[PDB]
C-alpha cells in the first residue's frame, strides 16, 4: 500500500544551502539521492558530493497491525469500563465463577488497599 | 489418594521435597502405563512434551501482549500532545510518517497532526495555544491515571506495582492465589498502557515480567504435570519471567540471566534451555508485530578509550549513590503509605501524583517527552544529520549551559518523582525511570568531558588518546553507562543487567565499561545496604522470603528456635492408635499449626510421621462422606495395615526431616534454603522435642533485623 | 585446632557443609579482630578483596597464556609447510604480510616464504617437490607429536586430554592433587601448542579451560581464604573455567554460561559476577596480545529465511547422529585402551595416530589446512573478493562435484580420526574437531540448497522467499549451524553453546536457527543416550561423580544401602570414654573407613558425633608430640570438658547428618546432591544402625547402570 | 615501523582486466583506491567504478609481540627438553620440593599410563 512504504532522505547543510528533507513513495531500487531530490539546490560539480552527504532510507510499515491492535485494545477497554459501570450500578457455571471471583476480589482488595499488610 | 490432598492454602509456602515426591510418583504412574495401550503411549508423549508446549505458548502470549502493550502505549502517549484527525489510530510519528510537509527543523511537523489548541482554539501558536496545550496535557494525564487506578482497584488490584518482588517471593515457594490469574493478566495489560500514557514516572518493561508470569500460569492449567505440581509450575513461571524480560528489552540471553540471578530461587538445568527457548520465541513474536534488530540502537563510531573508564566509574559512584538513596527514600515513603492516612486514598494519591508530574513536566521539553523516547534520544550521538537540542551547542562552536541546566532540572524532577511514584496502586516499572535518570546523568558527564577535551586539549591524556579537534568523546556512551550504573545501583543486578543492556544496545565493544560501572554502583549500594529495591519491598510487605545473604549468629542453636520453647505448651501430637476422629477434628480447629507430628505413644514420644492440617481435614471429610458410621467416635489408626477405623497412613509423611537440638541454626538455615523444607523436627535421644518451621526462621531473622 | 585438621587425602571428596562451617568460623575470627588494630583492619580489607584479586589474577594469566598459546600454535603449524628465512619467527601469513610479490590467485605467495622442497631440493614445483613436502610434513607432525607426548609423560602426566571431565569431577567436590598444579599448567601449555602444530584431530579451545583452572588454583595459594577452604577454591576454579572458555572463544557471557551449566556443581550468586569479570579481563588481555572484535567473524548479507530452518533442523539431525555415534565410538575405543595392550604404549599410539593423520590429510587440501583455519574458511560467504576453491563452481556458472567430493572426504577423515585422537595421552580438545565436522556438513548442505534454489527456482518456496537469480542462500550460515549442531550433539550443551557460538560469530540475527539446530541435535543425542561425551569419560574413568539425572528406584530404601548390611560385620564405633589411644590407632590402621561414628556406649548405641580418620590420626600424633605420657595407654574422652586423657571433641562433628532407615533413597540422593554431604548416618529408634556414604550411592548407581 | 603497518587492496575482475592486488606502506589518510593503485588498468570513465568495486584496507600488526612470544616459548621448550635429558641421563628447600615432585610424578605417571584406572 502507498501508506505502508516510503523513501526519504535528509541532507546536512552544505555551504550556502541549509540541510533539507525529501520524501516520496517509491520502491527500493528507485530510492536514491538523484531520484528522490528533484530539484537539487547544489551546483553541477557538487551534485555527487551532495549525494554522499545526504542519506536516503527506504522504510515500510504495517499500518494494518497498528490498526488492529489499537481497535482491539480500545474495544477491550470499553468493555471493561461498561462491565465496571454495570457492577457499581446495575448489580446492586459461569455465574458461579463470577460470584466466586467477586468474593475473591472483595477479600483481596481489602488485603491490598484497606490494609496494605497481608502478612502470612 | 483422597482428592485435594497435597494442596495448600492461600499465602502459604510449598514443601519442595513433597512436590518432587509427587512429581516422581506421577512420572512412575505415567511411564508404567505406556505399554498398556496406544492411547497411553500418546498421553505419555504429550506429558513428555508438556514442558516444551507450555514454554512455547507462554513465549507466544508474552510476545503478543508485549507488542500490543507497546503499540497501545505509543499511540496513547501522543494523545496528550494532539490528535491525527485523518487517522485517529496513528500517533504523532505515524501520522507524520508519510507527509511531505515535514521540515528539517521539525521532523514530526505536518498538517495532518493537530494539537488540541488547533482543535479547540484554532491556533497552533500563541500564549493561548500554549495554555490550552498545558491544560489538555494535564487533563489527559489525570484521566489516564484515574482510569488505570479504577480498573486496578475494581477488577484485579493485584496488578499494581512492578510485581517483581511478589514474583520473587512466589518462585521461592510462596503462594498468592489470583496474583498470576487471568483477571490480573488482563487488568495489568490494560493499566500498564494507561499508566504509561498518563506520563507518570514509571515503566512497562519490568512489569511485563509479571504479565509473562501470568500467561504461563494460565497455560500451566492446560498440562496436568504443571497444573498438579507446584515446583514444576514455578519452573514454568521462571521461564515465563525470562521471556517477559526478553520481550521487555529484546534480550533473551539477558532474560535468562535475570531469571537465574534474580527471581528463580531454584533453577534446574533444563529450566535454562526452556527459558532461553521461550524468550527467543517471545522475541520473535515481538519482532513480527512491533516493527511497523535492536530498540535502543546506538552508533558510537569512536571506540571507547581507557581513560574514559575513570568518568564511567564516577557514573557508577552516582549510580549507587542514587540507588541506595532511592531504597532509603521510596521505602520510607512506602512504609508511610502503610502507616499514615494517605494510604487509605489510593485513587486520590494517584491523581495527585499524576497532576504534579504533568504540571512540572510539561514546561520542560525533556520531562514532557516520553521516558523511553527520552532514553532513546539521550543514547544517540550528535552528528550533522541529527538536529536535537542537546547537540545545539556542539553545532554553535566546536547554548551548552542552557542544555545542561535543562538536563539537570529533568534529572532532579525524575529523581524526586520516582520516589513518590513507585509503590502507588498502578502498574509501575522501575527500569525505565532509573535508566532515564542514569542516562541524563551520563549525558551531563559526557558533555562536561567533551567540553574539557575540546577547550583543554593541551592536557596529555586528551592529546594522546584524542586527536586535537576530534569527536572522540561520545555522550551517548556516557548516557548508556550512567543508565546501566543507576539500574545496577537500584536493583543490584550485576551480570543480567550488563547482558540486558548490551542486547538492548547491540554494542559488544562496550561490555567492559558497563560492567565496571555496574560493579562500582553495586559496591556503592552495598556500602549503604546489601538489600535491593525488590528485596526491600519484599521485606516491607512482610512476605515469607528467605535469602542466602541472611545468616544467624554462631551461638544460636536449634533449641533456641524450637516452637514449644518454655512458655508455649507442649506441641500438638497425634497418637498412632487409640485416638478418635473427634479429637483430631478438635485439635485441627483449635490450633493454626500447618501440621502435626505423630508419635507412637504419648509417653514414648517416638516419632512416626507428619500429618498436614489441610490433608488431615480433607481426608477426614472425604472418609466421612464415603464411609458411613464415621461420626467422630471411630478411632483413627496411622499404623500400616467394628469401629471401621480410619486409615491415614497415605497422608502421612513417613520421612519427616529431623535434626538434633545441639545442631546450630547455621546448618538449619542452609538445609531449609537448599532443600526448600517447610518444617523440621528437632529431636533429642530419638524422641520428639520441638518443631522449627520456615515461619520461625523468618520471624527470628526479621526480629534480628528490627533490633539493628 | 590441631594443624592439618580438616584436610583430605588425594582422590577424596570434600564435605561441603564442613567447608562452609570452616569458612564461616574463619570469617567470624577475622571480623572479630577488626577493631583490635589498624593492621587487623588492613588484613580484613585484604580478605574481603581476596576474591576480586584472585579472579583478576586468574583472568590476566588465562588471557596471557591463551594469547601465547595461540601465537605459538599459529607459528608452528606453518613450519610443516615451509619456513620464512628472512624472519624465522613469522608464519606463512606474517612472512607474506608485507610482500609486494603477492598475487590475487595466491594471497600467501611471496619469495620470502620458502617451502621445504625449495630449501633442500631447490624447486618450488614438481613431483620431487611434492614428494619432499609430503615427507617433511609427515616428519614434522611426528616430531611434534613425539615431543608433546614425551613432555606430558615425563613431567606432567595429567596434562593429557581436554580436562573438562576431570574439572567437572573436581568442581563436584573431588580432589585430584597435581591436576591443577604448576607443572601441569606449564606442560599442558607447551604440549597444547605442540599437538596443535602436529596436525592431530584435536583443538586447544576446550583444553584451555584446564589451563585457566590451573592458574586460579595457583593464585588460590596467595589468599588464605581460598587456600584453606576447598569450597571457595572450587568457586575460584569455576570462575577460572569461565575465563578459560572466554579466552578460548572470546565469549565472556558464553564462558559464564558454560561454567554455570557444565562444570560448576554449585554456582553461588556472587560466583556469577566474579566469573563474568574474570572472563572479561581475560578477553581484554587476549585482545591486547593476540591481535597483531571477533575471531570467526562472518558477513551474511541476506537475512536468514524461515524455510531455511528446515535444512537447519536436518543439520541438527546430523549433529546428534554423529554426536551419539562418537560417544558410542570414542568410548568404545577408550575402554579398549584401558583393557587391551595398545594402551601400554602411549607414545607409540600417539606417533602412529599422527602418522596416519598426516599421511591421509596432506593429499587433501582441506585436511592439510589447519582445523581452525578450515572452520574460518567454511564460515565465510562466497563473493567477488574471495577466491576460495569452495566457491569456484559459483563463479563457473550462476566444479561443484569436485568441491563436494573433497568436502565429503574431509568430513569422513575428520570423523574417523576424532574417535582415535580423543583420549590419547596429549592435550586434546573436542570443540575444534566437532565444529570442523559440523561446518563441513553445513557447507555441503548449503551448497546443495543453493544448487536446488538456482536450478529449480520455479519452486514456490524459493521463488517467494528468494528473488530469481539471487544469492539468498549463504553457505557460511549453514556451516555455522552445522558446527553448532555437531557441538551440541557431542557435548549436549544447549544455552552455553548457542551463546558461545553467537559471541564467536558476533551475529545476533542467527540466534533462533542455531538454538533450533542445537535443540534438535540434543534431542537426537538423547534418543541414543542422555550422557554427554564429558560425562561418558567421567564414567569410563570411574570418577566419583554424582549427577542430577541419575535416580534410584522407588522401592529402594535407606536400609538397602546402609554399609553394615548383613554379611559385613558391625560398623566401627568409638566409645565416648573408657577407650585407649591404642584402640583408636588400631581401628584406624585396620579399617579404610573415611570416618567413624561415636556412640555414648556400646550397648546404648546412642549417637554422639563423627570423627574423620584423617583428623583422628593427625590429632593423635600431634597430641603425642606435644604432651608426654601419651603412649597409647591413656584413655580418650570425647565428652565436653593422672592419665591425662586426650580431648578429641574439637575434631568431632557434633551434628552428623541423620536419616531414618525407612527413608527412601530417592530423598537421600537429593540430600547428598543439594547439601554435598560426604556421609549420612541411618538411625532407627534414635540409635545408630548404619552409614550411607557418597561412595555407596555411586557404587549402587554404577552397578545399576552396568546391569542395564 | 614499516613492517608493522601496510595498506593493501583487492579489485575483483572488471570487464577485460582480471582482479588484481596492490599493497604499499602508507598512513590511513593515504590509503585509498586512487593512491594505492598506480597505474590503474581501467579507462578514464570507469576509474571511479573501479574504485567502488575495489576494496582498500589499512592494517597494523605488532611484530614485537609475536617475536617476544615465540622467543620465550622456544626458550621454555628448550629448557624443558634439557631438563628432561638431564633427568634421564645425568640424574641416574628447592631440592626437597624437587624430589617430592619426582615421587609425585612417578606416581601420576604410573596412574595415567600404566593402568589408566585410578578409581577411588
Ligand atoms: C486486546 C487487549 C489486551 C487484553 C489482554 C488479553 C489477555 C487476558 C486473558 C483473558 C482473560 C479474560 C478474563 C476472564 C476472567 C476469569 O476467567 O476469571 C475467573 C472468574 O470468572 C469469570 O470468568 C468472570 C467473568 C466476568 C465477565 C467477563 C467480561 C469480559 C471483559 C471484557 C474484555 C474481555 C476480553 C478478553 C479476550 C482476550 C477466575 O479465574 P482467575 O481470574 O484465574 O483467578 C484465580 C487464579 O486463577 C488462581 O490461580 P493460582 O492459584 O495459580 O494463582 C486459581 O487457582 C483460582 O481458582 P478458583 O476459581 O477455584 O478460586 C482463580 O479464581
Ligand atoms: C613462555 C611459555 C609458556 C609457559 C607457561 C608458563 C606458566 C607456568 C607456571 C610456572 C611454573 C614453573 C614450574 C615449577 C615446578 C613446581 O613448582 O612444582 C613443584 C615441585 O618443585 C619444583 O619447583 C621443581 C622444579 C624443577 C626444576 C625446574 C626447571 C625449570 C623448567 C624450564 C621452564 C620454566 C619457566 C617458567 C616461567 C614462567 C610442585 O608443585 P605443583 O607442581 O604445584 O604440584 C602439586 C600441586 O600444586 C598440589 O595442588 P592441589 O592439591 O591444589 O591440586 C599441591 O597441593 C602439592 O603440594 P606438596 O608439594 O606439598 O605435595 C604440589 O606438589
Ligand atoms: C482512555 C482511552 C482508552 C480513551 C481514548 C479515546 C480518545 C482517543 C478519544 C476520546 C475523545 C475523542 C475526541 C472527541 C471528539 C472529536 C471531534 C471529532 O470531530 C474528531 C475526533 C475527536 C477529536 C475525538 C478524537 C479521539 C478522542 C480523543
Ligand atoms: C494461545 C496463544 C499462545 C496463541 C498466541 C498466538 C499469537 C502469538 C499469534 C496469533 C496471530 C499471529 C500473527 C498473525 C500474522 C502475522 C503476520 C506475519 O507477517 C508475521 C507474524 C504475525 C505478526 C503473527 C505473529 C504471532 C501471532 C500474534
Ligand atoms: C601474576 C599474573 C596474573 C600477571 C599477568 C600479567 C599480564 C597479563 C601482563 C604482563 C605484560 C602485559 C602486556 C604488556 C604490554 C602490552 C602492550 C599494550 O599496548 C597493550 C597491553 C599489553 C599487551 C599488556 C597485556 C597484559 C600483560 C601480558
Ligand atoms: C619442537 C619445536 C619447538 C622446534 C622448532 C625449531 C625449528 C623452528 C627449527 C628446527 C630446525 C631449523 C632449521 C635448521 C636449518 C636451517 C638452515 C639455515 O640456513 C636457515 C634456518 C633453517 C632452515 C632452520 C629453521 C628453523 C628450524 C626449522
Ligand atoms: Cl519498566
Ligand atoms: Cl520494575
Ligand atoms: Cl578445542
Ligand atoms: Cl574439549
Amino acid at each position: 500500500s502507498s501508506e505502508d512504504i516510503r523513501c526519504k532522505c535528509i541532507c546536512p547543510p552544505y555551504r550556502n544551502i541549509s540541510g533539507h528533507i525529501y520524501n516520496q513513495n517509491v520502491s527500493q531500487k528507485d530510492c536514491n539521492c538523484l531520484h528522490v531530490v528533484e530539484p537539487m539546490p547544489v551546483p553541477g560539480h557538487d551534485v555527487e558530493a551532495y549525494c554522499l552527504l545526504c542519506e536516503c532510507r527506504y522504510e515500510e510499515r504495517s499500518t494494518t497491525t497498528i490498526k488492529v491492535i489499537i481497535v482491539i485494545y480500545l474495544s477491550v477497554v470499553g468493555a471493561l469500563l461498561l462491565y465496571m459501570a454495570f457492577l457499581m450500578l446495575v448489580d446492586p457455571r459461569v455465574e458461579g465463577a463470577q460470584q466466586r471471583w467477586k468474593l475473591q476480589v472483595q477479600e483481596q482488595r481489602k488485603t491490598v488497599f484497606d490494609r496494605h499488610k497481608m502478612l502470612s | 489418594p483422597i482428592p485435594g490432598v497435597g494442596t495448600y492454602d492461600d499465602f502459604h509456602t510449598i514443601d519442595w521435597v513433597r512436590e518432587k515426591c509427587k512429581d516422581r510418583e506421577r512420572h512412575r504412574r505415567i511411564n508404567s502405563k505406556k505399554k498398556e495401550s496406544a492411547w497411553e503411549m500418546t498421553k505419555s508423549l504429550y506429558d513428555a512434551w508438556s514442558g516444551w508446549l507450555v514454554v512455547t505458548l507462554t513465549g507466544l502470549a508474552s510476545g503478543a501482549l508485549a507488542g500490543l502493550i507497546d503499540i497501545a502505549a505509543d499511540w496513547m502517549t501522543d494523545l496528550k500532545e494532539g490528535i491525527c484527525l485523518s487517522a485517529l489510530w496513528y500517533n504523532h510519528e505515524q501520522c507524520c510518517w508519510g507527509s511531505n510537509e515535514t521540515t528539517f527543523e521539525e521532523r514530526d511537523k505536518c498538517p495532518q497532526w493537530k494539537t488540541w489548541a488547533e482543535l479547540i482554539i484554532g491556533q497552533a501558536e500563541g500564549p493561548g495555544s500554549y495554555i490550552m496545550n498545558y491544560i489538555m496535557y494535564i487533563f489527559w494525564a489525570l484521566s489516564f491515571a484515574f482510569l488505570a487506578v479504577s480498573l486496578v482497584k475494581v477488577f484485579a488490584p493485584y496488578a499494581c506495582g512492578s510485581g517483581i518482588p511478589e514474583i520473587k517471593t512466589i518462585l521461592s515457594g510462596f503462594i498468592i492465589r489470583g496474583y498470576l490469574g487471568k483477571w490480573t493478566l488482563m487488568i495489568k495489560t490494560i493499566t500498564l498502557v494507561l499508566a504509561v500514557a498518563s506520563g507518570l514516572s514509571l515503566g512497562k518493561e519490568g512489569p511485563l515480567v509479571h504479565v509473562a508470569c501470568c500467561c504461563g500460569n494460565i497455560f500451566s492449567y492446560l498440562f496436568p504435570k504443571y497444573s498438579t505440581n507446584e515446583a514444576k509450575k514455578r519452573e514454568v513461571l521462571s521461564a515465563a519471567s525470562a521471556a517477559g524480560v526478553s520481550v521487555a528489552f529484546g534480550a533473551p540471553i539477558g532474560g535468562v540471566l535475570f531469571s537465574l540471578e534474580e527471581v528463580s530461587y531454584y533453577f534446574p538445568l533444563k529450566t535454562l534451555w526452556r527459558s532461553f527457548f521461550a524468550a527467543l520465541v517471545a522475541a520473535f513474536v515481538l519482532r513480527s508485530i512491533n516493527p511497523f534488530l535492536v530498540l535502543f540502537y546506538v552508533e558510537y563510531h569512536t571506540p571507547w578509550y581507557l581513560f574514559e573508564l575513570f568518568p564511567f566509574i564516577l557514573l557508577g559512584v552516582f549510580g549507587g549513590l542514587w540507588g541506595a538513596f532511592f531504597i532509603r527514600a521510596n521505602i520510607a515513603w512506602c512504609r508511610r503509605r502503610k502507616s499514615t492516612k494517605f494510604g487509605k486514598y489510593p485513587v486520590l494519591e494517584v491523581i495527585i501524583v499524576a497532576a504534579i508530574t504533568a504540571v512540572i513536566a510539561f514546561p520542560n521539553p525533556y520531562t514532557r517527552l516520553n521516558t523511553s523516547e527520552l532514553i532513546k534520544e539521550l543514547f544517540t550521538d550528535c552528528g550533522p544529520l541529527e538536529s536535537s537540542s542537546l547537540c545545539d551547542y556542539r553545532n554553535d562552536m566546536n547554548g551548552v549551559y542552557s542544555a545542561i541546566w535543562q538536563l539537570c532540572l529533568a534529572l532532579i524532577f525524575k529523581i524526586i518523582m520516582t520516589v513518590f511514584t513507585f509503590g502507588i496502586k498502578v502498574p509501575s516499572g522501575l527500569f525505565i525511570p532509573s535508566m532515564a535518570i542514569g542516562a541524563i546523568a551520563g549525558r551531563i558527564v559526557g558533555i562536561a568531558v567533551e567540553q574539557l577535551a575540546y577547550y583543554h586539549h593541551d592536557w596529555f591524556i586528551f592529546k594522546e588518546w584524542c586527536e586535537v579537534g576530534a569527536d572522540c568523546i561520545t555522550p551517548g556512551l556516557y548516557a548508556m553507562v550512567g543508565a546501566a550504573a543507576c539500574l545496577g545501583g537500584v536493583t543490584r543486578m550485576t551480570v543480567s543487567l550488563v547482558v540486558i543492556v548490551f542486547e538492548l544496545t547491540g554494542g559488544l565493544e562496550y561490555i567492559v565499561p558497563l560492567m565496571a560501572a555496574v560493579m562500582t554502583s553495586k559496591w556503592v549500594g552495598d556500602a549503604f545496604g546489601r538489600e535491593g529495591i525488590y528485596e526491600a519491598h519484599i521485606r516491607l510487605n512482610g512476605y515469607p522470603f528467605l535469602d542466602a545473604k541472611e545468616e544467624f549468629t554462631h551461638t544460636t542453636l536449634a533449641a533456641d528456635v524450637m516452637r514449644p520453647r518454655r512458655n508455649d505448651p507442649p506441641l500438638a501430637v497425634l497418637t498412632q492408635d487409640n485416638m478418635t476422629v473427634d479429637d483430631i477434628e478438635n485439635m485441627i480447629n483449635e490450633t493454626s499449626y500447618n501440621g502435626f507430628p505423630v508419635i507412637m505413644s504419648k509417653e514414648s514420644q517416638r516419632l512416626v510421621g507428619f500429618a498436614l492440617r489441610r490433608d488431615l481435614t480433607i481426608a477426614i471429610e472425604s472418609a466421612r462422606k464415603k464411609q458411613e458410621g464415621i461420626v467422630g467416635s471411630s478411632r483413627v489408626c496411622f499404623a500400616q495395615h467394628s469401629p471401621r477405623p480410619l486409615k491415614l497412613r497415605s497422608i502421612l509423611d513417613m520421612s519427616p526431616f529431623t535434626v538434633t537440638d545441639h545442631t546450630p541454626m547455621e546448618i538449619v538455615v542452609d538445609i531449609f534454603r537448599k532443600l526448600g523444607l517447610r518444617q523440621c523436627l528437632v529431636t533429642h535421644n530419638g524422641r520428639l522435642l520441638g518443631i522449627i518451621t520456615k515461619k520461625d526462621i523468618l520471624r527470628h531473622m526479621a526480629q534480628t533485623a528490627n533490633q539493628d
